[PDB]
RNA sequence: AACAGCUGGUUCCAAUCGAAACAUGUCGAAGCAUGACCUCCGCCGAGGUAGUCUGUGAGGUAGAGCGACCGAUUGGUCCUGUCAAACUCCAAACUUACAGACGCUGUUUGACGCGGGGAUUCCGGUGCGCGGGGUAAGCCUGUGUACCAGGAGGGGAACAACCCAGAGAUAGGUUAAGGUCCCCAAGUGUGGAUUAAGUGUAAUCCUCUGAAGGUG
RNA sequence: UUGAGGCGCCCAAAAUGAUCGGGACUCAAAUCCACCACCGAGACCUGUCCGUACCACUCAUACUGGUAAUCGAGUAGAUUG
RNA sequence: AGUUUGACUGGGGCGGUACGCGCUCGAAAAGAUAUCGAGCGCGCCCUAUGGUCAUCUCAGCCGGGGACCCGGCGAAGAGUGCAAGAGCAAAAGAUGACUUGACAGUGUUCUUCCCAACGAGGAACGCUGACGCGAAAGCGUGGUCUAGCGAACCAAUUAGCCUGCUUGAUGCGGGCAAUUGAUGACAGAAAAGCUACCCUAGGGAUAACAGAGUCGUCACUCGCAAGAGCACAUAUCGACCGAGUGGCUUGCUACCUCGAUGUCGGUUCCCUCCAUCCUGCCCGUGCAGAAGCGGGCAAGGGUGAGGUUGUUCGCCUAUU
RNA sequence: UUAGGCGGCCACAGCGGUGGGGUUGCCUCCCGUACCCAUCCCGAACACGGAAGAUAAGCCCACCAGCGUUCCAGGGAGUACUGGAGUGCGCGAGCCUCUGGGAAAUCCGGUUCGCCGCCACC
């Protein structure tokens, strides 16, 4: 910018949006990377492999399509995260994919968070990867429980839409329930 | 393609140069090849340019010099009309200038050495330490020019 | 010269031109090469690890097998055969 | 330098990481009964001794670290490379 | 000393300060003469001293060529006069001496000169019509006090 | 019959190949050892690469430039004056790794390579190109190359390395460098111009000087 | 009046006897631009022979025939009759 | 009494260390490359100034309330232990926390030592074991990279085992693996000088002297002509700077001679050079004359005697 | 790709600027702290939960060249430099001819306000 010996970094840098330091320990693995990333509203896990002209993947979910199955709920918590990493899981063990690592690009590894969420999820579809148990989230929380709670302290629906008031937990198991289920349309 | 006639001996001349005019066949002075004109000859003679007298030669000439000059891979046998004839793919040495000159075929492939043993030109060359474009005999000649000198060292 | 160092005179061969300063694309650092393919050796600037002896920039070597995850490239230096460690940081294919 | 007098690190008996104390090694005292010793009594006689009749060399500017490891659960000690420290001072 | 001991070109270039010192003052007095505060476009006339032979000439010969130049046109035109003149070189090339015999030659520090390739212009004055042979005769003093041969060139100049 | 790394000497013919005057270590620099390089023998069995072209790579010297870093370096009320072995926004020629192609070469002349025997050698020199030191040197110390050393014969008045030229014997012929007024083989050659100083009749050079400046 | 080029002149002093090798040379026997014909090596071409290497025949490294444009200089030194 | 008292070196000595290492340049754009070559460093320091993880972005400038607080610009000029060059920005830097991988064993490869053999040392990259941190990929075989280093014999030290002469017990020894202790002349001897009383082997491989090359120095000249010379550059004197000639001084170099080319000064006797002191012939003048000053041609002839000092040189005297 | 995710090349992509675009869609800003998690102090950030509002930021789409950058034509320049050769020139430092290569500054006119790969998606 300022002149022939300037140094303008690269333009994933530029944008913010790719660790490099981070990728390439990540790359070193030599194993497929599990893409896990968020938005306000949705969330998406990547199935990704390193490529010739850039990266490939070979098998996605995005909480979006989760509908697809029966899901009437909000996309942007847990058991949405949980629920949309084992539908990317099972389209993977189905493109022949075994095992992965975890890019959670530049979120942070909280405990319990969603991207660990996610990474539960696809270790139940099948996919091995390298992971701590006690950084996920206990079971309920998986399950929407928190939330359920939170709309305990009622007196206004928690949900605008209405999905339901008190909400459900237990739409998440019918969910799980089926997809771990072998017919399933993916 | 090209006559190339050494001029210049070896003595003090560099190795990486002599070494080109023995792959070129060329093993003393007045030594004389035919070489086509590819880009891999071409940097050949630009790297000897200095020590020879180059230069497409007349099919007159050529054919002169051929039937005075050239011999068999081995053994003394004139190379006249008849030994083209029972001994090359032509019929008389014209056939073989013309197609040598056409770049089609090669003193080798026809059972001939790839020299041509000149004899000192008569009357004496131009000198070996100016360019023809100064008067000398170095370098490369006009069709004329090389016909001149092949035909000296006839 | 005046010291006898790996990195005498090296200067100008492990120095990176100013815009091309900077942590290097991981794509090369991760490449894969076969036994047999032939590989040339530069140095990154950017890349601390996984050299080899600067003398060696330029040459073009054989892959012949790994230790670890750097290569086992062959070469001739001069007219003795040598056994080089090096990370693809620093190999590029030939052609 | 400074340096911890106890810390954990590699028991090459116990074959597993546990803490070890640090001590300089003590000069152990001499029997004068060892082959050497006989040898310069029984090479020692009127005029030079040879070998015998030098004396001790110099000293380096700084001397290596000389200090033995012993491992606090099995007792037993094991020796490292040392390295030049002008001064080496325990922590504790 | 002579300066057939540093005329030539015959030694690296030698001039940086970070890595040499006790180096000797400039003996050149000013760069800028005549009324430095005017333009160069300001004239008609436009003659430069011309270097025929690539050379280095010492600050001590730009001195005292500059002022038997500059001094003549003083003398001709005045404290004042209207014209300038401009030494456009500068004595960047320090120089030498092994003032013991050959061992540990390399000689201490003893001068500066200006290297000067043949065809240059090392003196460019700007003058008006009626004063033009007066600085042609400074410059015939000027290359008497200078190494190499010279041309006087008239380059901004036809009132011939 | 002391020992010496020091000086001197070491006796017949011929045929094939043919160096090193350098690198590492050394109480080592007037010496050795180990390599390089020379040579001899055995083994292996199909490629090899002194030249060029092209492709895929390596490189910051020449040059250049610095409102591209850096540090030097002018003046005026943006402009205006300069530089760099230990500066670089640029950037050759060129050198170099690998591969293919052509060339050359090898498969009875066995290349490339491997193993073993025997060395000599580790005072070098010169020309040219590029250097660094030095006022310089027929100086010192590098580097690439060809030569002398260890290279005849022809030329250069003579003359290790400048020119031609690399050479079995003998014989005929034609040229090379160089030369053709005589000495001295070949022209007192041809067309044209300049010079009046015997300038000059002197490629190169310790060797052949001739400068700044000036010349109706 | 002024610019450019060619050749020459001044600048130019050393020791036993001056020199371009010498003689000597001036529309040259100098210099520059061209050009013509010649002389001149052991190089190059060519006849015969010798050595060495290789090939064919052979017990032969004895003869005989063949190939060498791509063999023929050499100090120290290695190898062989 | 026996010995040692090193090497390098524009001869040797004195000085210095280019005697082991690292960086830039020299170095001629691959690699390699010398000099008593230019600039300059290393013989450590650090338990964190090592390792990982989390969080974070530095110099410098500006604006608002050279300490602190807020905002903006800001690819890197900060910082990173120490030379130099290089590397590094969601870090290799800063802060905080945790941790001891600065771990044991054993290799591959490169380097040391380009090519091309050679040890110690060093580095990169592995494996086995045990660990640290991290969600995990992963990182950690010390400090971002290139300096910070040492053989055999002997001793001490670490853990287990082998072994000592017919045999058993005890003592005390011998050994396999490794750590530490130094040789810096740094691929490792334990080590001062004089010789003119000297001696030998050799060297012109190397100095003194003469020659030779060079010419900075020295001698002489030329160009330009500031300046002064009451005015006047050029009667005369003549700075600066610039260009040369000589080979008389001095210095440099190490070509020639070390199985020998006799030293300085003087003397005697011969030849020569000219940059001329006199003599001849001239030009100028700040040339009235006389006596001078300066310059030109010119080497035929002449240029002498004495006092001090070995002196050359030079000082001094009377003649000329 | 009517706004997305992961990238390769890593300024042709930078700097700066103009215009346009979103009812249950996408990305965001946005709203909000019971929880997982968090600030050496702050739900600012990180993390979690969520849609009342908005296209003003970001982002995506279209475009401008003033600065920086890439490439191309002409000029500079076959200049500077240079590998091979020369009984060519110069007192000399050095230069020239033949042969094979061949810049840099800079001027001028164009180019460049990213290109491409995988996946997902009115
Ligand atoms: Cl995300
Ligand atoms: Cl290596
Ligand atoms: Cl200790
Ligand atoms: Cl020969
Ligand atoms: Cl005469
Ligand atoms: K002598
Ligand atoms: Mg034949
Ligand atoms: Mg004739
Ligand atoms: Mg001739
Ligand atoms: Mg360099
Ligand atoms: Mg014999
Ligand atoms: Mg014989
Ligand atoms: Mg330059
Ligand atoms: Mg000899
Ligand atoms: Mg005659
Ligand atoms: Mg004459
Ligand atoms: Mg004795
Ligand atoms: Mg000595
Ligand atoms: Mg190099
Ligand atoms: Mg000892
Ligand atoms: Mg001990
Ligand atoms: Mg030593
Ligand atoms: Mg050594
Ligand atoms: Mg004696
Ligand atoms: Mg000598
Ligand atoms: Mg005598
Ligand atoms: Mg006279
Ligand atoms: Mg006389
Ligand atoms: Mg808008
Ligand atoms: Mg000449
Ligand atoms: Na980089
Ligand atoms: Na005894
Ligand atoms: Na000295
Ligand atoms: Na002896
Ligand atoms: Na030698
Ligand atoms: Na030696
Ligand atoms: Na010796
Ligand atoms: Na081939
Ligand atoms: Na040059
Ligand atoms: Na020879
Ligand atoms: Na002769
Ligand atoms: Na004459
Ligand atoms: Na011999
Ligand atoms: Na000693
Ligand atoms: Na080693
Ligand atoms: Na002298
Ligand atoms: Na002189
Ligand atoms: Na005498
Ligand atoms: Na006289
Ligand atoms: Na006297
Ligand atoms: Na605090
Ligand atoms: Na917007
Ligand atoms: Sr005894
Ligand atoms: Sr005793
Ligand atoms: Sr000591
Ligand atoms: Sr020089
Ligand atoms: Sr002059
Ligand atoms: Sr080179
Ligand atoms: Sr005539
Ligand atoms: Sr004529
Ligand atoms: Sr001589
Ligand atoms: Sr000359
Ligand atoms: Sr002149
Ligand atoms: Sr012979
Ligand atoms: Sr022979
Ligand atoms: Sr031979
Ligand atoms: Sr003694
Ligand atoms: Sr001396
Ligand atoms: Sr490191
Ligand atoms: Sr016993
Ligand atoms: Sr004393
Ligand atoms: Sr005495
Ligand atoms: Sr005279
Ligand atoms: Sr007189
Ligand atoms: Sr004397
Ligand atoms: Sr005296
Ligand atoms: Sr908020
Ligand atoms: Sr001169
Ligand atoms: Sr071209």
């Amino acid at each position: 910018a300022t002149g022939p010996r300037y140094k303008v970094p690269m333009r994933r840098r530029r944008e913010a949006r790719t660790d490099y330091h981070q990728r390439l320990r990540l790359l070193k693995s030599g194993k497929p990377r599990l893409v896990a990333r968020k938005s306000n509203k949705h969330v998406r896990a990547q199935l990704v492999t390193l490529g010739p002209n850039g990266d490939d993947t070979l098998a996605s979910a995005h909480s979006s399509d989760l509908a697809e199955y029966g899901w009437e709920a909000p996309t942007g918590n847990m058991p949405s995260a949980y629920l949309t990493g084992l539908l990317a899981g099972l389209r993977a063990q189905e493109a022949g994919v075994e095992e992965a690592v975890l890019d959670i690009g530049l979120n942070s590894p909280t405990p319990g968070s969603k991207v660990f969420a996610i990474q539960e999820g696809a270790i139940d579809a099948g996919l091995d990867i390298p992971h701590n148990d006690d950084v996920l989230a206990d079971w309920q929380r998986t399950r929407g429980a928190h939330i359920a709670e939170y709309d305990e302290q009622l007196e206004e629906p928690l949900y605008s839409g209405d999905f339901d008031a008190a909400d459900l937990p237990e739409h998440f198991d019918e969910l799980r329930e089926t997809l771990l289920d072998g017919d399933i349309e993916l | 393609m090209h006559a190339l006639v050494q001029l210049r001996g070896e003595v003090n001349m560099h190795t990486d140069i002599q070494d080109t005019l023995e792959m070129l066949n060329i093993h003393h002075v007045n030594h004389c090849t035919l070489v086509p004109e590819t880009d891999a000859y071409r940097g050949m003679v630009a790297k000897v340019n200095d020590f020879v007298a180059f230069g497409e030669p007349s099919q007159e000439t050529l054919e002169t010099v051929l039937a005075t000059r050239a011999e068999p891979l081995e053994g003394d046998a004139d190379v006249d009309d008849e030994w083209v004839a029972e001994h090359t793919d032509y019929d008389d040495i014209s056939g073989l200038a013309f197609a040598l000159l056409s770049e089609e075929t090669t003193l080798r492939e026809q059972g001939l050495s790839p020299t041509l043993r000149l004899h000192p030109p008569r009357g004496g060359h131009d000198g070996v330490k100016h360019p023809v474009k100064e008067g000398g005999q170095l370098g490369k000649h006009d069709t004329e020019g090389i016909d001149d000198l092949l035909e000296a060292m006839r | 010269p005046s010291s006898n160092g790996p990195l005498e005179g090296t200067r100008g061969k492990l120095k990176n031109k100013p815009r091309d300063r900077g942590t290097s694309p991981p794509q090369r650092a991760v490449e894969e090469f076969d036994d047999g393919e032939k590989v040339h050796l530069k140095i990154d600037p950017s890349v601390p690890n996984g050299r080899f002896h600067p003398r060696f920039d330029g040459q073009t070597g054989t892959v012949e097998g790994k230790q670890g995850d750097a290569y086992k490239v062959d070469i001739v230096d001069g007219g003795k055969e040598k056994t080089i460690i090096v990370t693809a940081a620093h190999l590029r294919r030939q052609e | 330098m400074q340096m911890p007098r106890r810390f954990n690190t590699y028991c090459p008996h116990c074959n597993e990481h546990q803490e070890h104390e640090v001590e300089k090694v003590r000069s152990g005292r001499q029997t004068g009964m060892k082959w050497i010793d006989r040898q310069r009594e029984r090479n020692s006689g009127i005029g030079n001794d040879g070998k015998f009749s030098k004396v001790p060399g110099g000293d380096k500017p700084t001397k290596k670290t000389d200090l033995k490891y012993r491992c606090g659960e099995c007792g037993k000690a094991h020796l490292r490379e040392g390295w030049r420290a002008g001064r080496l001072e325990f922590q504790e | 000393k002579p300066a057939s001991m540093y005329r030539d070109i015959d030694k690296p270039a030698y001039t940086r300060r970070e890595y040499i010192t006790g180096i000797p003052g400039s003996k050149i007095a000013q760069h800028k003469m005549g009324r430095k505060q005017k333009d160069a476009d300001d004239y008609p006339v436009q003659i430069s001293l011309i270097v025929e032979e690539t050379v280095q000439l010492r600050h001590g010969s730009l001195e005292a060529s500059r002022l038997s130049a500059n001094r003549h046109l003083i003398k001709e035109l005045g404290e004042e006069g209207d014209y300038k003149m401009t030494l456009r070189k500068f004595p960047h090339q320090v120089l030498r001496e092994n003032k013991d015999g050959m061992r540990a030659a390399f000689g201490k520090i003893v001068g500066t000169a200006a290297r000067v390739q043949a065809g240059e212009q090392l003196f460019t004055a700007y003058c008006n019509v009626e004063d033009a042979e007066h600085v042609k005769e400074a410059f015939r003093r000027a290359y008497n006090k200078i190494t190499p041969s010279c041309r006087i060139k008239v380059e901004r100049g036809e009132e011939l």
